[PDB]
């Protein structure tokens, strides 16, 4: 992608 | 948890003061008076510090209090720079053109780091991105702030050639009011 | 620590008491670091007046009177030093006409650049010779003179150990400044580097 | 690397082409480092003639003609640099009266002290403005101008990476010297820091 | 000049208060007391206004006072918007990317207009220029603020296609905290 | 020029 997701917590 | 420890609470609005005293009492600590009783073991103050008129045991931040309660551990205030007042050059906004995303930061630590970034003028986005996108409402990131070599965002900063720097970078910027040189704080040199 | 941040961005300066040459040199250095130069007839109060080490007249209201020693030191380390943190950053009190260090030979340790240049100026003004190298014996063939005093900032380093080993006085910068201020050669025993 | 060794022990110098102020300043610096100052009427040939960056007349035989840039650099690093190892240590050829860099704004990287001061002098002589900080956008409120060129010595460092990232020219010192020598703004593409 | 007029002086530091009272006395006006005597003919306040606790004759700015003395004429406070408190949306900097030069403005009027421009974030340069120049230390101008069709700077704005606007443009920007539309205030439509 | 001067007063 072009877009890195959250640190989910 | 905080059995046999005593606290002053200083520098807050009336509401926030009462809220912090209540959290302290739930972990068995005791709350003291103005013109005060005895010297308290701990004084809890705002993140940026405030006036401390009484000799006290350790000046600590509300960030320290919540982190101690969250991990159910009595952390040394000296073990993390956010556990004690943070020096801030007042009125300075050295990061006004920056866009920050954080990695490896959680809870109270992440909240406080975000407070500091915004106070210095940076905008903080939960997601780390390399190209602005009007439709999804995300702006390209300029900086990654993290703790360790590793993780999704670390790898992204390398692919996109963006600086991935230590928390020390932000605290030094706040302390001086000038954007620190990222190249002295790269995560790669840690 | 400042990348590509301007050091003096949004600050303004008067420059007073210098020759035409040093005036243009100081204005030029200030401008390279994003500072602004104000006029004698300007409307407003400058953030700083930059003056010589021993000072000069500052008739117009300004924010802080600072010396070029302060200016140059800030620019060299890309750090905004507090002017009160080192006594050479603001005018230095000198009893004019006194030469109390006339038979002394000084070497400095742990002083570099602009600071060292200004301390050397002061020692020569008080009548002393300043030697770059710290030696215990004059040697005519090699053109070196023995130093009588080491002035330094902290315990440690080659010249510090040499002054203990050869049993020569090692004193703080305050010794030199105190002598200039009073016009009398101060007592070395109050300023031993070992006491601090 | 020299403890308490004199830097210029047993060397002699003529100082030519400077103002009275700089003459006394240079003689004084030489003497602090154990060098000898010779007379205009002296018997013998001095080891060195110290001259301005652009040179001046040297009518008496001397060992090597060197610039104060060389002098000061040697004294600052307590190292005896070879005068041929850096083109600014001996007079620098300048086509007098040409201003080929008149619309340019230069920042330097990896240059400090005396070297940097002399390179800045040259850029101003050729008509350019020199800015301490390397930025890509002028900002009127903060008083900073965007730089047009970075001049540096090696690949690496904050300003180098910034010049690649912002796609601005990064050239060797030779570019600036070559322009001065010829009086025409030289071709940046022969001097890219990346080619070396 | 100010014979038979009386004044309160409010909202200033101790020094500036004494300075303004002295200027008033030189033009034959009288200065009144706290918990005050009678209602003063005029109250002199800072440009941005301040608290006015007493009924008073006309609330006027120090800008009005000096302009009256400079032209030796008692101007109606209603004849110029700088003679009375200027509404400012506090904390707003709508002109942060602008570079202003003024034309046809002098003295106290020019000083006050410059104060307002800087407070809103613009930088003000005495000279009006179209190309930034590092060596002479001038930045390209974005706006000309003036009063009449005419003059060197007017003509320059036309040659360079830069907006030349009325003072009303700046006061409306200050009042709202948003950059006004220059095209509603062009000098050409006045 | 490219640059119009002050309102000198």
């Amino acid at each position: 992608s072009d877009l890195v997701a959250p640190s989910p917590d | 948890l905080f059995s046999q420890k005593s606290f002053l609470v200083l520098g807050f609005s009336n509401e926030n003061e009462s809220n912090i005293a209540n959290i302290i009492k739930e972990n068995a600590g005791k709350i003291m008076s103005l013109l005060s009783r005895t010297v308290a073991d701990y004084a809890v103050v705002p993140l940026l510090g405030c006036e401390v008129e009484a000799t006290v045991g350790e000046v600590v931040t509300n960030t320290w209090l919540v982190t101690c309660i969250d991990y159910q551990t009595l952390f040394d205030p000296k073990s993390n720079p956010l556990f004690t007042p943070v020096p801030v050059m007042t009125g300075m906004t050295p990061l006004e053109d920056c866009v920050i995303s954080f990695s490896q930061c959680a809870g109270a630590e992440k909240e406080s780091l975000t407070f500091l970034a915004n106070l210095l003028g940076a905008s903080v986005q939960e997601y780390f991105v390399r190209k602005s996108n009007a439709k999804k409402g995300m702006f390209a990131s300029t900086h990654l702030i993290l703790k360790e070599r590793g993780g999704s965002k670390y790898e992204a900063a390398k692919k996109w050639n963006l600086p991935a720097v230590t928390i020390a970078w932000l605290l030094e910027t706040a302390r001086t009011g000038k954007r620190a040189d990222e190249s002295h704080f790269l995560i790669e040199n840690s």
